[PDB]
């Protein structure tokens, strides 16, 4: 089997922070009246591997915006694998301990020409300090990209709750309002 | 304009050539169908 | 309000056409091009449409939802399309001010003012409380808090964060060179008085044999066992104590007394906290890193100091080399608890180590910034309001920043000249005076 | 973008202003005192702590002090003048052990040193 | 529109009256005291007598050379003294901003708005780089370009020249006793 | 009108103000490093230099120093703590002799000189 949960998202230029207890609809109602919850194109065209992609904008400095992705795996215990430990904090690192290396993976591609490019970098909030983890970095132009990566044992990431929040630096260059198109959606490991 | 977008979601497919509308009895009805018929249709006027 | 017509036809008699001709002529008059504004009673803003459904100049009394600081009654003009897409006009009758408000499709554009032109001048003269400031300003003012009392006059420049979250002051007074600057650093909350003087640790040292008093007016507040004192270590720009691990078995820093009756009773609550850290987690052993409230029966009670109950107890896995807030609270209790069993008549806080299990280890704690308070709760960190030392977990204190003709008075050389000799004295350049005469002639400091 | 000193022509680096305490910290003067001595020490005010007691608890760098004769291990029991040089071994005053260094004349313009070194190897002999 | 009439006389007969009385009281139907102000549809700023030829209240949907950054439906004010002299005064729908724009001789004086006072207070949490759009100013902002890592949070203000040549920054982190200051020495250009 | 030190009543002179990188120019002490020694000679980190050359190295104004007791010319093999002072003569570094002076002291307590003086006067050698 795999690892399985696929449509929460959230963007906002501003920030919120938890502790490691907070639930999946947090990135909301913490943002102040200054955030977006990802659409019915986002929540169904990017389910699996295919070609009508999703396009949307994004509010923005000076081109420089947060794009926040997030799960819980007490969904994926309840929805997918029954048999799993849940209740206690544990779960974090015994659901790593057997999850071993997942990856993240997320396609998407630029609103500017084939040769036009940006510069763009993944965040995860540690789930075990809390702190803006940036572990991998990329750039960009009009082709379809992937920005997600393996990022391993999960211990790091699950908090307590087992909810998981990243934040993504979207880029535009020097220029005054951004969109972005999106073709995927997947978090992914392997057990047997 | 795209009525693949919310409520009149249009989940017509040109490149499978989808070809035709088969509606079903006394409905409380996804207009999402119906944008889709028309555009069924549209592929193949087009 | 509409009107509403319809026809007449040519076999209808001057009997029919009166009540039509009235009608328009009703309208007309009670409601086209009119003198005064129409009064409207009782309007709540966020739903006008209900009291002012047509688009036109009003005036209002009575009101819900003005603008912050505005009059419940002034004019008031509506724009509509429908009740879904309108834009109010508030002009108090008081003011020249100009407030609007903007409705769109279950979308809300509250209450904000026009600017008035004002040329590029800046106000003057004015005597300003910058710890109660709501807005942002620049000025040529007085302080009534000034940062030292001489220092009370010059430019000013105050601003304050949209929801209040913190606020900066900007200060240059006109008898001075020096900038200050002040930040509120926490939104305006509760701060309970800490009840310790002396938390910034300033007054000179003295044995704990000393403090073995209720005396909070005449200092030193702390007294000192074998192995505590002042460090030469700073907390965040602040003073601090430690904790030595040597010979003592319960090495302690420690307040005079609190007489029960005055700040403090049995069965009043009250919290204590503190910040922490240990030179090296591996020297601490068995040993316990911990501050508490020690009770005694009488004011000079020799007793070696028994436990209420009101203690924070930390181990070598939970203390690091990072500062880390610690804290507790506990109710005051008729008698102390473990090795003593006294009544609680006095109490004292005490910050310590306890070096029972191992002595002479080199464990090094230091302690910062202890508060003392009646409360449920931690509450941020301030000093006593008569400490000669200030610090707030609030605000910040007031902050000088100098000229560099300033540091050319203090500095050991000429800044401005490449760090060359401060005083220069050559023969062709002293009127013969000799050394002697010449050295007398330099200022306090220290020159080259 | 990695390099341990940074420059660009396009923008300045960002250049820090600090306070009076932090700068008092750094100065060998109280500079808000008048430029007076960067340590003063009165015996009735010290908990009957020696000069070499009030000389350890000195922050690291270089500065001014005076210390009261009746004040114990003063030269002789005379009033000092000096200039004091201190540091934590490796630069780590929040872990590590203290060096200090002391300069200084009595009453009379006599010239004496006095030197401490840490992990308790303490105070070396008094020389005149 | 104007109104338009023809007086009647002591010998027309009641059959000439009616008709006068039928009129009026139309007009008084659909032009005058109306609930919600006239509607027209996709109006030209730069020509707006062609679709608004008389001073009066509207709302203008779908228009044409709306002031700069701007929605294109809002409400409308027109004042006209004659076609060589005008002022329009538009309000968009979607913000409480107001802009106008007076036409004299031949001669426009173009959109601006007239300022809104945000308060004193000063938008606050958004996060920047230094080299930040195309506007002077002030926030209680956090930095990508800090001085130092942990001091990205603060009192910014920011300004600009009108040609693009230099910019002028001041900050001060809430977790510092400094203050900090910045220039941009250069035109923002292709850097290699 | 003509004076070389300007002063009016209405006004003010211009009053400078500066950076930290500014002011770690000017102080005896690194203030970005806990007011560490300005100049600290680790035999790792000199270059080959002996304790004569590394001074030649210093510029004009008045620093604090370390120096290690394995660099060559240092007294009886121990490392020395002191102030290092430095100028040219009428403070022209183009065409001018320079000018160096130490005051430092071991590991025992013991002070010791050592002193630079220009026009072909050179090096003088060590004092204790």
């Amino acid at each position: 089997f795999y690892g399985h949960i696929n449509m929460y998202g959230y963007v906002t230029s501003y920030v919120y922070n938890p502790g490691m207890t907070s639930s999946v609809n947090q990135i909301s109602a913490s943002t102040e009246g200054r955030g977006q919850e990802v659409p019915t194109d986002y929540y169904m065209y990017t389910s699996t591997k295919n070609n009508n992609t999703v396009e949307l904008s994004m509010q923005t400095t000076s081109g420089v915006s947060y794009l926040y992705n997030n799960f819980n795996f007490r969904d994926y215990m309840s929805k997918y694998r029954p048999q799993v430990d849940l209740q206690s904090d544990e779960a974090r690192r015994i659901v790593s301990d057997y999850i071993k290396e997942l990856s993240i993976d997320y396609y998407l591609s630029a609103v500017i020409p084939p040769d036009e490019s940006i510069e763009i970098k993944l965040q995860v909030y540690d789930f075990s300090i809390n702190r803006w983890l940036t572990v991998s970095i990329n750039n960009l132009s009009f082709y379809e990209k992937n920005i997600g990566s393996n990022i391993g044992y999960i211990k790091d990431y699950l908090n307590s709750e087992l909810n998981m929040f990243t934040r993504l630096e979207i880029n535009a260059g020097k220029r005054d309002s951004v969109d972005i198109k999106v073709n995927y959606l997947d978090l992914m490991f392997y057990y047997y | 304009i795209n009525f693949k977008g919310s409520p009149y979601l249009d989940r017509f497919d040109p490149s499978k050539d989808r070809t035709k509308v088969l509606f079903n009895p006394d409905r409380p009805l996804q207009q999402a169908e119906l944008n889709e018929m028309q555009s069924i249709d549209q592929y193949y006027l087009k | 309000m509409a009107f509403n017509y319809t026809p007449l036809t040519e076999t209808q008699k001057l009997k029919d056409m009166y009540p039509k001709v009235n009608d328009i002529g009703n309208f007309l008059k009670t409601e086209v091009n009119l003198s005064d504004v129409k009064q409207i009673s009782q309007p709540d803003f966020n739903n006008i449409l209900a009291s002012i459904p047509d688009s036109g100049n009003y005036y209002v009394t009575n009101s819900k939802g003005a603008p912050s600081g505005e009059a419940t009654a002034g004019f008031v003009r509506l724009d509509k399309r429908n009740v879904n897409y309108y834009k109010i006009y508030y002009s108090p009758y008081s003011s020249n001010k100009m407030y609007i408000k903007t409705y769109a499709n279950g979308t809300v554009y509250d209450w904000i003012s026009f600017k008035l032109d004002e040329g590029s001048l800046y106000n003057e003269g004015n005597t300003l409380n910058v710890k109660e400031l709501t807005e942002s300003t620049t000025q040529y003012a007085t302080l009534v808090n000034p940062p030292k009392e001489n220092l009370n006059t010059g430019w000013v420049n105050y601003k304050e964060s949209k929801n209040g979250v913190s606020s900066l002051v900007e200060f240059n007074p006109v008898n001075s060179t020096s900038t200050f600057k002040m930040i509120r650093k926490l939104p305006v909350q509760e701060q309970k008085p800490n009840l310790l003087k002396d938390s910034l640790f300033v007054y000179p040292e003295t044995s704990y044999s000393n403090i073995k008093t209720d005396n909070w007016d005449t200092p030193p507040f702390w007294g000192y066992s074998s192995n505590s004192g002042r460090s030469g270590v700073r907390f965040r720009g602040e003073n601090t104590v430690q904790i030595d691990d040597g010979s003592d078995t319960y090495p302690s820093v420690v307040s005079n007394r609190f007489k029960m009756g005055k700040e403090l009773s049995v069965g009043d609550t009250v919290t204590v906290s503190v910040y922490a850290k240990i030179n090296d987690p591996a020297l601490l052993k068995d040993n316990l890193v911990y501050f508490e409230l020690a009770g005694y029966d009488t004011v000079d009670d020799t007793s070696k100091n028994p436990y209420t109950g009101g203690r924070r107890e930390i181990t070598a896995s939970e203390i690091t080399t990072e500062w880390k807030k610690y804290s507790f609270t506990f109710t005051i209790p008729e008698n102390t608890i473990g090795a003593s069993g006294v009544k609680v008549n006095y109490v004292s806080l005490l910050l310590r180590m306890n070096c029972s299990s191992s002595k002479g280890n080199g464990a090094v704690v230091y302690y910062a910034l202890p508060k003392l308070e009646k409360s449920s709760k931690v509450t941020p960190f301030i000093t006593h309001e008569n400490d000669v030392r200030k610090y707030d977990e609030i605000w910040s204190n007031w902050q000088e920043v100098i000229s560099k003709d300033e540091l050319k008075g203090h500095s050991p050389v000429d800044i401005e000249y490449n760090d060359y000799f401060k005083y220069q004295w050559w023969k062709s350049e002293v009127n013969e005076k000799s050394l002697k005469d010449l050295a007398m002639t330099v200022p306090q400091g220290y020159h080259t | 973008e990695n390099d341990v000193r940074k420059y660009d022509e396009i923008w300045s680096n960002w250049q820090e202003v600090i306070s009076k305490d932090e700068l008092k910290g750094h100065s060998p003067v109280d500079i808000e005192y008048n430029d007076y001595f960067k340590y003063q020490w009165w015996k009735s005010e010290v908990n009957e702590k020696s000069l070499k007691d009030l000389a350890m608890t000195v922050p690291q760098g270089y500065h001014t002090f005076y210390c009261q004769g009746s004040i114990a291990g003063t030269p002789k029991g005379r009033s000092i003048r000096g200039t004091i040089q201190v540091d934590y071994d490796k630069c780590d005053p929040y872990r590590a052990n203290k060096f200090v260094k002391l300069l200084f004349t009595d009453t009379e313009g006599i010239p004496y040193t006095l030197y401490y070194g840490g992990y308790n190897q303490g105070w070396k002999p008094l020389k005149q």
